[PDB]
């Protein structure tokens, strides 16, 4: 019946596999070097080529 | 270092993949619509997203 | 279908008459008689003639669980709720509802079931939004429903609701009329299904059809006869392989 | 469109129009088919939440073993079955206005659970470590009698006084004389323009007849016997003979 | 070798002839241990489809949880963990018979599935788009009292109607008395060799007490008692002593 | 190694030695602490199977929901998380001996699923469409009478004639006098032995003691018994008074 | 550290001096608050077993459907959700001793589960083929009396011969007269350091009084007592005036 149990179960699960990677076709040129900038502000191993 | 490795190395892929993906519709999209670019305006095709995908 | 006795004549004509109105339909009878044909007619003669017809029986319903029949749920509501699942009220939206044997609904459930008749909207468990559908209801019997209303064991309201338009069919006991002609349309659609040469029933066969009061009446009737063609040995039935059955 | 002219109703009105700025619960009781649901919305249109969301739940139709999941919700590993986070009602209802049908036939072991999230407004979801507080105004109503419930020891003391802060009874369509003819009207010309018939008013005698039943079933038994007559009619004034679904 | 000395069992046997050619499902009913099985193999064995796979299944076996993903199959990638595709037994069956065990143990969700292949005759897979065509010739078999079972409201009535086309009722063997010795005569033999004890028959006094007593296993208990009485003897004849105990 | 003095026990060994070269399964049946557990091991080392694997199942410790992955196995991609074939207990116990233990405490729905290998040996795994035979000799044991849950409705009447084909019963320790000495001198030097104290036999009162006294646990209150009065003992002799505390 | 003065008392902690080369298991029995528990980790103490694991599991919190995958673990691909081996109690326990605190409060079908791993101590885990042998020594405390328990119905008679091999009952506090005192006077002492109190003992009155009150939670509830006289002291005696509780 209807109810809340934790419980050991042989059961079919579904398989979703996407919207990862997704949001970065949609954005612009511009909001995309800004999300880059975000993530070269949090990941040490990342670095853009300078001019300096 | 290596959780930030393996970050990095999925972002620069995920980076290559788009420009590719741009680079191919954009590329579909002028040879489909090739009598613009030649004679201008009144001589667009109609055309929807699911020719080009 | 067949229809040659003239209260199944009459029958017809007031179901024909009464297809234009969408007020909820109730029908009363014994086991066997035809009421789900009725409700068939109807609905096709409806102005919802392409909208599905759900049919649904309550009695195999379990107790514990009617509300997930009643509403249906969306995806890990509960333990086995695997995917989501719509009700046979969502079901039947903008078609024709039909609960067989409403009788033996159990008291506390009557009471959810014209709830949600009169409101319209309900919510699916584990769901957050409004379902507003659109059913027209028809219901069957099998015992006398106000008998259970006098004895406290049924709700005067729901009846009121399904009783807008009753109807009630005579059993074949008293309908001897159509005896031959079921027999006869029985025997042929079953002898072309199973490919062996049956004609038809001998003189002597046909007086023991008249002489049994039939209890289980049109599924009794038909059963009795596709059995005695599945042993059928001649074009010509004789009354010895009707009596072995009857 | 609603329909208020005995003074008892003109009182209530008068009564919702000055608690208009308050944000108490409310607490409506009466008999069945008196129009609670109807002052219920009426009482969050004239408030300030009206454009706000109202969720009308009937507690007496939620499966007891998930109660707190409706209510409250529950994160991704709260169970078996449980794939992904998903909201309570009292989360819907944040900002808005939450109603509670038949709250009287609730029972009285889930009548512990709504103890603290009426007063304090904060509650943790099935499964989640972080406490979630909400804005909702309680609306209740229900046909029974609380009074003589917690006296005999079947609604919790504590739940009462929580909830009753402003009471407010409708008296039944039997005591209300004055408010039939109307409401009989108003229905005969939402069915006659619905139902696409042809009719326009009653005589004396159908009159006489509405004014004289003993309504039990309220507005909703008028309703429906009004829809009937309307179904059962092809002239153009209902008699009494074809209003014969009364007594 | 099977025996079959009895007029009703004759009369059965007569009634198989005549259906083995059919196409309709076939019921078995019966007591326990009267010979379900046997009939069951002995209507494919007489069959125009000898020749193609029996497939016997037991309905109480297959857990819930994947039951329909047993019986009709399912496509790589229906569900995690979908290495590849796989048939169902519906398939596998295919131009054959498919016999089901005990079919009173079915839940009504999985009655409603057979129900539905059982009418139309074609399905799907778990994950797949096309659809399946199939020519299974089913024959069911149980024990239990199927009026009292859709009376209960734990057999689905269309069901049972669909499958109790055929009723073969095998009457017990306490009806069966003038069977029971050319049974147990059967049975000596081929323990007799199985088990290299020298025995020939059974004395008068003996084989008046088989017939006297009420057997409730039937067949499969007169069975076990003759395997009781050979490996419990040495001599030629088994008496009365030697069943005594046993009865 | 064991004690038979008792000649109850005699006619059950002489039983044992008959039934060497059958194959049938085998139902035990007594209270608890009788010898069960005894019985069936000296059951399959005196067949033609000694050499083979011995499986014991205690059938009350398998979860309900996993039943026939245990008993039966499954192939790869059967379910959500089956990510490399098994073997069930009847194919590690092929062409030996299973031995369900406790088969009293089973379930009324998971006894279904046993009707069908215990009889012929044949079965599917779960997701593996070729069916798989089997050489398993079967025995049983419970401690509650059988018949009579058999009557009570709590043990399904298909199951019982598929197992109880030799049944042996074993009687209290109450009945079987001649054993209550052999047995206390036997645990005696099992026990002075194991933990090196200087006991050597029981007075004349201490043996009357034990001989009046109701057994009720059997043979292993016996053990607890004369453990503790080992462990607690002084000196060559255990006398009436070391025990009488007791029993 | 502990205080054993009472005549009755000292006896118990020879019992368990004499039991330090025994593995068997033990059942410790008394009322609420006599140290059922401070018996147990003693007994494990001065043991074979002293450096060893010692697990105490309360038996009342584990829930019964996952009940079997907490005391013998589980394979992986066992269920959905197994991506890994997971070990048992019975094996973490493995070299020392396992302490099940309320073994009185296990359902009948929970009971059932301990029966063959308590006896051999060997066991399959959930998806394992290969069996399993561990080394631990039981030991079980409870309040209740299983004796009466097991004659009522309510817990397995089985079971409590498995477990019942040593049975220590302690005495309530109300007859151990001679432990009021100094149990007094040790957590007087142990109270008056880590609130930093000036109390160093009491009077005569207070000492008469708490001779005279019938302790129900013995020793819990008379550190409970003096921890309150402690608190709220003002000079350096307990004035029988600051016992008032205790009349
Ligand atoms: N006039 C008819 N001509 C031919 N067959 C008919 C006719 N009336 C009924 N039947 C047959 O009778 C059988 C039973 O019909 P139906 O299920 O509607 O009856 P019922 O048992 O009284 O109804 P219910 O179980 O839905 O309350 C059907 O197989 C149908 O084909
Ligand atoms: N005519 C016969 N001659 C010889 N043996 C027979 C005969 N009829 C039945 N048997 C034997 O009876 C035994 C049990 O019969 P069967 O396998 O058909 O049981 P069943 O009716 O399906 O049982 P259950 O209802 O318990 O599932 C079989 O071993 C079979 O060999
Ligand atoms: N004849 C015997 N000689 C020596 N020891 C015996 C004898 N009969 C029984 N025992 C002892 O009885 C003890 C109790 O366990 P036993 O094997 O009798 O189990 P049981 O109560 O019959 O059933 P189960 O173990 O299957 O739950 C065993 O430790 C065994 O050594
Ligand atoms: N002899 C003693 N000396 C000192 N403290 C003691 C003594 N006996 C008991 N205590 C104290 O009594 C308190 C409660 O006792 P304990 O928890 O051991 O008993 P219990 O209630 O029987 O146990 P449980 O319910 O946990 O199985 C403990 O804090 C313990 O320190
Ligand atoms: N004053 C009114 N004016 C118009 N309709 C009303 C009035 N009072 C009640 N009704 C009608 O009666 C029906 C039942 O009232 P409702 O408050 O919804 O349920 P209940 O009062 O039984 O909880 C409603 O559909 C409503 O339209
Ligand atoms: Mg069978």
């Amino acid at each position: 019946k209807q109810g809340l149990q934790l419980r050991l179960s042989q059961q079919l699960a579904m398989t979703p596999q996407l919207q990862q990677a997704i949001r970065l076709l949609q954005l612009s040129t511009l909001e995309l070097q800004q999300e880059l900038q975000q993530a070269l502000e949090s990941n040490p191993l990342l670095e853009q080529i300078d001019t300096h | 270092i290596r959780s930030n490795l393996q970050d990095a190395k999925w972002l620069i892929k995920s980076l290559e993949s788009r420009n590719d993906t741009l680079l191919r519709v954009s590329r579909c999209i002028v040879e489909q619509q090739q009598a613009f670019f030649e004679q201008g305006e009144e001589y667009m095709k109609p055309m929807v997203l699911a020719d080009i995908a | 279908y067949v229809f040659e006795s003239p209260k199944m004549k009459e029958i017809l004509e007031k179901i024909k008459k009464i297809s234009c109105a969408e007020c909820p339909v109730l029908i009363t009878g014994e086991s066997g008689v035809g009421k789900e044909v009725v409700a068939r007619l109807i609905h096709k003669l409806s102005d919802r003639s392409k909208e599905p017809f759900v049919a649904l029986n309550v009695a195999s319903i379990p107790r514990d669980i009617f509300e997930a029949e009643l509403f249906g749920y969306e995806k890990g509501a509960f333990t086995g709720a695997v995917s989501s699942k719509e009700g046979f009220f969502e079901l039947a939206d903008g078609g024709t509802l039909f609960l067989d044997e409403i009788g033996e609904l159990s008291l506390e459930a009557q009471a959810k079931l014209l709830r949600v008749i009169e409101s319209g909207k309900f919510y699916r468990l584990g769901g957050r939004k409004e379902i507003e559908v659109n059913v027209r209801i028809l219901a069957a019997t099998n015992r006398n429903i106000k008998e259970l209303v006098k004895e406290g064991k049924f709700r005067e309201d729901l009846y009121y609701r399904l009783g807008v338009i009753e109807i009630e069919i005579p059993p074949l006991r008293e309908r001897k009329e159509d005896i031959i002609p079921l027999a006869n349309h029985f025997l042929k659609k079953f002898s072309r299904k199973y490919a062996k040469e049956v004609e038809g029933f001998t003189k002597s066969a046909q007086e023991l059809l008249l002489s049994y009061p039939w209890y289980g009446n049109v599924r009794e009737l038909k059963n009795v006869i596709e059995r005695a063609v599945l042993f059928s040995e001649g074009k010509f039935i004789d009354r010895g392989e009707l009596s072995c059955l009857v």
